[PDB]
């Protein structure tokens, strides 16, 4: 985040693994009706309680 | 479900929704699924109506 780099930070940010490999993925799909997807992403990138976070880096550093 | 006996006209509004509208026949419309039209106003004893509101 702190040096570009925009191709694998977003893979970073949005990455799903299906299989054995579930615990190690960040952004977990839920229950769908119809043409309607629920995302369920991970937030260690805000600065809610987390001194050092990706948007200060982003915004600041 | 509806050879045992149901209703075919159950409305389903009370306002996450995509507005497929509140009629079952127009769900089984907007979403691909001509079986189940085909279905529909053709064997139940009490057929559901293409022109209903």
């Amino acid at each position: 985040a702190k040096e570009g780099k925009i191709e694998i930070f977003r893979h970073i940010l949005q990455r799903e693994f299906s299989g054995p490999y579930q615990p190690l993925s960040r952004k977990f799909t839920e229950w769908c009706y119809g043409p309607v997807r629920v995302s369920l992403y991970d937030l260690s990138s805000v600065d809610s309680w987390e001194k050092n976070s990706v948007l200060e880096i982003i915004a600041f550093h | 479900l509806v050879e045992n006996g149901a209703d075919v006209h159950l409305r389903a509004c009370g306002r996450t929704c995509f507005y497929f509208g509140e009629l079952p026949l127009s769900l089984a419309a907007c979403t691909k699924q001509w079986d189940v039209v085909t279905y529909l106003l053709e064997n139940p004893h009490q057929p559901a109506s293409l022109e209903a509101t």
